């Protein structure tokens, strides 16, 4: 239905991507001959996982849930891509551009808050082989690449930085400079992480798509500063695919 | 083992010349002919092996590619470095006046 | 936090002396 | 074996291996117990094992 | 320790308060 | 949240009430002079 | 120091022709630049574009040229990108766009010639202020 | 007299050790959360992100601060004016996070000090006074609801506010000076008139009628035990303080009426206070110092500088590192 | 060597808490003679 920005504002329906209804569940054809693209994809997180780490034992690390304090300014959304059809039938999606990152702090039982880049950025995800229909049984999985958290300009409380800021710690002139390292020396990450999407939702009739998904990815480290920690995303995803 | 990949790349040919890959957009002001059409170009067709591969850009015209030769001189490329790169940083860098 | 350990002593005792020089001064004057 | 169990057959957590004017937690003393070394099995040259 | 002394001060103050107040001399018509 | 939301609501409420009725119940007699 | 002719000699056109202007006239061009550009341009910087400066060897790197007075009128008739390639009359006050920015309706071409000469004669006197930003305030 | 009236009679009561009031009635719920929320954020609170590009600024003393350096730290950027109230968050992890407890103390306090000021003008009618104390505490008062409110209004950010802080509140004169030079500002200078001169004639005063006290103790006793609390007559000889201060200057420069001489103390600095207090007001909507940068210039048109010129480069080392990462744009318009 | 901190602070505490207790009662003692 139109929807307006007045009867969204302020409500924190702006963050929630579109759904289907519960009879969404058709099958959309895809036609080798043609060119396809996302029009629109949307990923809404729903929880954060954050992996524990065990002492030296080697014991066990299970994945522990967290508070969200940054409150609804989470979801990925106005993402687009070329749907390209493969020869071995599996289709692959190409992220060019939307708005494909959003940071996130939870916060963790005893009160570490855990920072990370929630995004796709260069998401590139594929379908099994001979696809040639989108069903509620259809997957995708991909990986994407995380910038670090902070980009370049970035100044630390001290002045330091990347890019810019100071190249040492000023306040303690005659210091011994080898025990600050690690952090008078700003180093910009770039890691990889991985994303299944899976369909369970589709409507033949308009070519929308809507589902769950589940991403890993590393967390804020700092510029260097720390180690990252490993974090699962699960949510909700929902994309319409327009003929190219 | 820890190195700030800034302070690297100045003593590199990027600290002497417009680096195709990495040099912010604003960079090509200092050259007449550049800005804004064929830096937004450049800037867009990405990284290059080799400081000539910018005279291979699609569409470009009979002006332009006589205006990118008289600064190929200008011009040099060295690897991609995700820190300049990133970010839109080589559309907008921070820096203003 | 790598605070001084005597600057516990030293803001002690400057509350301690001088209160206590204050305590003894009242006490007496009340009981007489 | 549990480290748990491990942890409790080790005489540091004695309550009678203490002093009056040893201070603060058992920690301060052999330190915070991060992981279980093993069972240690001692023989000699015979193959004996010892105790 | 050096929060806890911050605050043990703080506390003392307010107890000087309550006694400065309840517990002044009070003042007399004469 | 709710919970908290409308206890702070009757709270407010009944204070700002009194703070009304209060001054309502001929305030301008209470004083040492002229009870008028 | 005080203002004198040689200061107030500006190229004309490109070829070198030069014109000495007058006290009367580059207090003129101030007073206008003021009414017309300083918004903007103040200094000669350019507070909606920062990369681009009013500075001498900035308008000499611009196609067309513009380090000279008929380039700078023409500027301000028919403005361009820096290489020349647009035109940006719709988004940068000139007669060619008088009708959408009523500042220029009033001014006439001795009027543009007297911004201009401001323009080319104040590096002269300020230096790197002119230009810089708030680095040189 | 029943229920109602007994109450009414209990609340306006002349003979309770604290008065209450009707205006007290509010005041003392507003400052009591006021004062368990500040006591407990500046403890224990977790850090704050202040200026909402998470970046979360320490303010509690258990999270490695000192009496001089904590802060209540104000309310995210992100939020602006918009209210922020307990049940507005998700969590109170979440509330923590962006700075709810700054909201709750400056309101409850800013609640509770308007009637504050109002039972200061109840009880004064109760024990037939006149009335007018009231309007001298207005000076601190708006002083406070410029810093807290009035300056956030105009900026649109509590993230902007005045922090509950030693070391905040210098860091909100440092940017104040960047951002509208207020030292060049004649409502600034009035409030500095105001309290220099406040302090000078409370000096004065107070020198003059002890210097002018009637011998009534001996040399070993205090002389304040020559006053007796409620006594008829003056304990100081105001002919004397007035023939020793007309002669320091001259005669007419010296009062010789006590009730004129005490409206002219209670004056001068509220006057002063209420300027200033004005003053922030006012470049709460950018109307802001006097700015004479590059006004001297020479025959050429060389620029000389000016003391105000000299001022002004510090205002650009305090513009240019002032929240280094908060800005994407070259001008900090709010 | 290497001594306990708060050895000191302590022994300081120790010393001046019931000493002072002493020295209040008996000068308020001696001022009702
Ligand atoms: C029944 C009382 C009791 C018990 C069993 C404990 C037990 C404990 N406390 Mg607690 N504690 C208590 C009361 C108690 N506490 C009180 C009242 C306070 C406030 C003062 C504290 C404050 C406190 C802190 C701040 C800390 C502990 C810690 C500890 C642990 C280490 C204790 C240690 O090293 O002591 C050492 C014991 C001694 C050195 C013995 C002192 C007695 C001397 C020898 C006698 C004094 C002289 C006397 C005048 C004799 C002459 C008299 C003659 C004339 C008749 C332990 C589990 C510590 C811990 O591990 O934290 C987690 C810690 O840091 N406690
Ligand atoms: C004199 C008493 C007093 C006053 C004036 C306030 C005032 C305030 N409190 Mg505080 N508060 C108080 C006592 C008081 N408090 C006490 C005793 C506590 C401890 C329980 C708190 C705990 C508290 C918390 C935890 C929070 C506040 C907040 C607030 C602010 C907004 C409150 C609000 O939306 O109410 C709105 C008020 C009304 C709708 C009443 C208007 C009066 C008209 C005349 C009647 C309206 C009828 C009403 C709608 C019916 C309600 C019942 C219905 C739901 C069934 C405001 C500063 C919030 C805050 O600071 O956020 C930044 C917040 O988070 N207060
Ligand atoms: C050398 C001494 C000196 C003097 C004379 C002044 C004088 C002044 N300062 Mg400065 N000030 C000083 C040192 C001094 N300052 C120092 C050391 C600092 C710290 C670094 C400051 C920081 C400071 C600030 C931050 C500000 C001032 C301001 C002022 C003005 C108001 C003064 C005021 O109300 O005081 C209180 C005193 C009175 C109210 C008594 C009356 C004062 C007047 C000026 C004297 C009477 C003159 C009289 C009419 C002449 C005699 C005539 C005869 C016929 C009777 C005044 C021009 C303000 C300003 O800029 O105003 C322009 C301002 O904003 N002062
Ligand atoms: C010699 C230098 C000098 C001097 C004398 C002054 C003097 C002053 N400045 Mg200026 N300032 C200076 C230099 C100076 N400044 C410099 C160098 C800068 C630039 C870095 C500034 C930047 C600056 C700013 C940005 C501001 C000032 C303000 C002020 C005022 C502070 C006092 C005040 O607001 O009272 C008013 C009284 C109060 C605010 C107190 C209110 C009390 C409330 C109602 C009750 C509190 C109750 C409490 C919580 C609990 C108590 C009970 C408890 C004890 C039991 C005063 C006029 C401020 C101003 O005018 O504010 C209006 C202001 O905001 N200054
Ligand atoms: C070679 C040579 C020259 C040598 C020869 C010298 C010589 C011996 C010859 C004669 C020299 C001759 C006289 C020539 C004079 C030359 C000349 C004028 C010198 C320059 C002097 C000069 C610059 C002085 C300026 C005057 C000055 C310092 C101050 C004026 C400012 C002024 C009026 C402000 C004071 C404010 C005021 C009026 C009072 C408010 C303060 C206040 C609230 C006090 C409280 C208070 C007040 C009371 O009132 C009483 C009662 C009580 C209770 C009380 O609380
Ligand atoms: C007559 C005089 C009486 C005066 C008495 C003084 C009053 C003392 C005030 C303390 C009140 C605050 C307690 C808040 C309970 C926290 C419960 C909880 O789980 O959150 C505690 C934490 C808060 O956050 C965590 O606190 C921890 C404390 O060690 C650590 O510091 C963590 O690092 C921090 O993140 O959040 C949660 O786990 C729950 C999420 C929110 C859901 C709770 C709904 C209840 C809302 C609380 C409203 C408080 C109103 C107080 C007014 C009462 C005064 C009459
Ligand atoms: C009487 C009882 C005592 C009264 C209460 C205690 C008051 C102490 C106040 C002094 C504080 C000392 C610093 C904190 C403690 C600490 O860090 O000290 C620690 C330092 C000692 O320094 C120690 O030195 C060691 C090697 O010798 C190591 O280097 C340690 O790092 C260092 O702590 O204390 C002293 O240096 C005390 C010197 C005091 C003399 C100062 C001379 C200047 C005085 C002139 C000021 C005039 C004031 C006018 C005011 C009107
Ligand atoms: C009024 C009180 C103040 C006046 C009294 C003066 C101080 C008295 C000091 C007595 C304590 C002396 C201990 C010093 C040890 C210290 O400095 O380390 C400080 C130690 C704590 O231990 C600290 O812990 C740290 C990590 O937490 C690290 O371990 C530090 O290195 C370690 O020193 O203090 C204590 O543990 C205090 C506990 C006291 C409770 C003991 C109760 C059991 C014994 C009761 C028996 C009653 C006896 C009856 C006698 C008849
Ligand atoms: C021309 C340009 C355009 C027009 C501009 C107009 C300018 C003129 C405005 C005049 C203002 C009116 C006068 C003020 C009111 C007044 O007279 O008070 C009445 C009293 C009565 O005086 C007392 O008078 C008494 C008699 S009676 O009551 O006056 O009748 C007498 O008993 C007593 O001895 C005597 O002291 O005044 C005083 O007590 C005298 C001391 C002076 C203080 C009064 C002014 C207030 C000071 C504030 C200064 C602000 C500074 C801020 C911080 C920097
Ligand atoms: C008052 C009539 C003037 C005059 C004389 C000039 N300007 Fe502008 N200006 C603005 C912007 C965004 C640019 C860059 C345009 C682009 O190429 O994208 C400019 C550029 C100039 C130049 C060229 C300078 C150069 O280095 O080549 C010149 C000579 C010039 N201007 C003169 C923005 C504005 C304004 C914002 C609304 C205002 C007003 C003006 N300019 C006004 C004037
Ligand atoms: C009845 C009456 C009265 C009385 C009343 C009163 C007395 C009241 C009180 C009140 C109160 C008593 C209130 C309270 C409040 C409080 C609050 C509201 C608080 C808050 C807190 C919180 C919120 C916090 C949180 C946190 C932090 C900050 C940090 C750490 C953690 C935590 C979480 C804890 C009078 C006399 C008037 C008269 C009339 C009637
Ligand atoms: O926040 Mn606090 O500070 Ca008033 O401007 Mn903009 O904003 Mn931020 O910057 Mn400068
Ligand atoms: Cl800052
Ligand atoms: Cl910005």
């Amino acid at each position: 239905q139109t929807l307006t920005y007045d009867d969204i504002v302020g409500t924190g329906l702006a963050n929630k991507c579109p759904t289907l209804d519960d009879t969404a569940r058709g099958a959309y054809p895809i036609d080798s001959s043609q060119t396809y693209r996302i029009a629109r994809l949307c990923l809404q997180p729903t929880t954060f996982l954050v992996k524990e780490e065990p002492k030296n034992k080697r014991q066990e690390a299970e994945f522990v849930p967290t508070k969200l304090v940054t409150r609804e300014t989470t979801s990925l959304d106005q993402i687009q891509g070329e749907l390209k059809v493969n020869s071995d039938g599996s289709l692959t999606f190409v992220e060019e551009d939307g708005i494909d990152f959003q940071p996130v702090t939870v916060q963790m039982a005893g009160g570490e808050r855990i920072p990370l880049l929630f995004t796709v950025k260069n998401l590139v995800a594929s379908t099994q082989p001979n696809v040639t229909s989108i069903t509620t049984s259809t997957d995708f999985k991909g990986e994407f690449n995380v910038p670090s958290y902070r980009t370049a300009n970035f100044l630390d409380p001290k002045g330091r930085g990347l890019a810019s800021g100071y190249d040492s710690a000023i306040a303690l002139p005659q210091a011994k400079e080898e025990e600050l390292a690690r952090a008078n020396v700003k180093r910009f990450s770039l890691t990889k992480g991985q994303i299944s999407l899976n369909v369970a939702k589709v409507d033949g009739r308009t070519g929308e798509i809507a589902g769950t998904f589940e991403s890993e990815q590393l967390s804020d480290d700092d510029m260097g500063a720390h180690e990252p920690h490993e974090v699962k995303i699960q949510g909700v995803f929902y994309a319409s695919i327009e003929p190219a | 083992e820890l190195v700030n990949v800034v302070d690297e790349k100045l003593g590199t040919a990027y600290g002497e010349k417009i680096d195709l890959n990495n040099t912010n957009i604003a960079a090509f002001i200092q050259y007449r002919g550049l800005y804004p059409t064929l830096a937004k170009l450049i800037v867009k067709n990405a990284p290059y092996e080799s400081v000539e591969d910018v005279l291979n850009i699609p569409g470009l015209t009979e002006r332009q590619k006589q205006i990118l030769r008289e600064n190929l001189e200008h011009f040099t490329v060295t690897e991609v470095e995700t820190a300049l790169v990133e970010g839109g940083d080589r559309y907008n860098n921070g820096l203003y006046k | 936090m790598e605070v001084n350990q005597l600057g516990l002593i030293a803001t002690a005792l400057f509350v301690l002396v001088p209160s206590v020089f204050l305590i003894i001064l009242y006490v007496q004057t009340e009981s007489q | 074996i549990p480290e748990k169990l491990a942890f409790y057959d080790y005489i540091g957590n004695n309550p009678a291996k203490g002093g009056l004017f040893r201070t603060g937690p058992m920690n301060k003393g052999d330190g915070i117990a991060q992981a279980w070394k093993g069972h240690a099995v001692f023989r000699n040259k015979e193959g004996e094992e010892l105790f | 320790m050096e929060t806890i002394t911050y605050v043990f001060i703080f506390a003392c103050i307010i107890a000087l308060f309550f006694f400065a107040i309840f517990f002044r001399e009070p003042p007399r018509i004469t | 949240m709710e919970t908290l939301k409308i206890t702070v609501y009757i709270v407010v409420t009944f204070f700002v009430l009194l703070f009304v009725f209060g001054f309502l119940s001929g305030d301008p007699a209470r004083n040492p002079k002229r009870k008028d | 120091a005080e203002l004198t002719p040689e200061v107030l000699t500006v190229p004309l056109n490109s070829e070198g022709k030069t014109i000495t202007l007058t006290e009367k006239q580059y207090l003129e061009g101030k007073r206008l630049f003021q009414y017309a550009c300083a918004s903007c341009h103040v200094g000669g910087i350019t507070k909606t574009n920062p990369s681009l400066d009013l500075r001498t060897e900035t308008l000499a790197l611009a196609t067309p040229p513009r380090d000279n007075i008929e380039g700078l009128v023409d500027y301000m008739k028919n403005p361009t990108t820096y290489d020349g390639e647009q035109e940006i009359a719709e988004v940068h006050p000139s007669l060619r766009s008088a009708d959408i920015f009523p500042k220029m309706r009033n001014l006439t071409e001795k009027d543009l010639v007297a911004i201009a000469g401001h323009i080319l004669v104040e590096p002269k006197i300020l230096g790197d202020k002119w230009g810089g930003g708030k680095v040189y305030y | 007299a029943n229920l109602w009236e007994r109450f009414c009679n209990w609340v306006t009561s002349t003979d309770n050790r604290l008065y209450v009031g009707w205006f007290g009635v509010i005041m003392i719920p507003t400052l009591l959360a006021a004062t368990i929320c500040f006591v407990i954020a500046f403890i224990a609170a977790p850090p704050v992100d202040i200026d909402g590009i998470r970046e979360p600024v320490s303010g509690s003393l258990l999270y490695g601060n000192n009496i001089i350096t904590g802060a209540v730290v104000p309310s995210s950027n992100a939020i602006g004016l918009h209210f922020y109230p307990i049940w507005e968050a998700a969590s109170l992890d979440e509330w923590l996070y962006n700075g709810g407890p700054y909201q709750l103390i400056i309101f409850h306090f800013l609640l509770g000090a308007s009637c504050y000021m109002g039972r200061q003008w109840e009880l004064s009618y109760r024990l037939g006074m006149r009335p007018w104390i009231c309007v001298a505490y207005s000076a601190p008062l708006a002083s406070a609801f410029a810093v807290f409110l009035i300056y956030p209004i105009g900026q649109g950010s509590f993230s902007d506010g005045m922090p509950l802080g030693i070391s905040g509140t210098f860091n909100f004169m440092i940017v104040f000076q960047a951002e509208h030079n207020i030292l060049m500002h004649p409502f600034h200078q009035l409030g500095v008139a105001g309290v220099f001169g406040g302090a000078l004639f409370c000096a004065m005063h107070g020198s003059l009628v002890t210097s002018s006290l009637i011998r009534e103790t001996t040399e070993t006793e205090s002389a304040n035990y020559g006053y007796k609390f409620g006594q008829e007559e003056e304990t100081y000889n105001i002919v004397a303080a007035h023939g020793y201060f007309g002669r320091l200057i001259f005669q007419y420069a010296s009062f010789n009426n006590s009730r004129s001489l005490h409206f002219f103390l209670a004056a001068w600095p509220v006057v002063g206070v209420w300027f200033t207090a004005l003053g922030i007001s006012t470049m709460a909507f950018n109307l802001n110092g006097f700015n004479f940068n590059h006004s001297v210039i020479d025959a050429k048109g060389n620029v000389i500088n000016t003391w105000a010129d000299i001022i002004n480069r510090a205002n650009l080392g305090m513009e240019v590192m002032h929240e280094r990462n908060a800005h994407n744009f070259p001008l900090d318009l709010a």
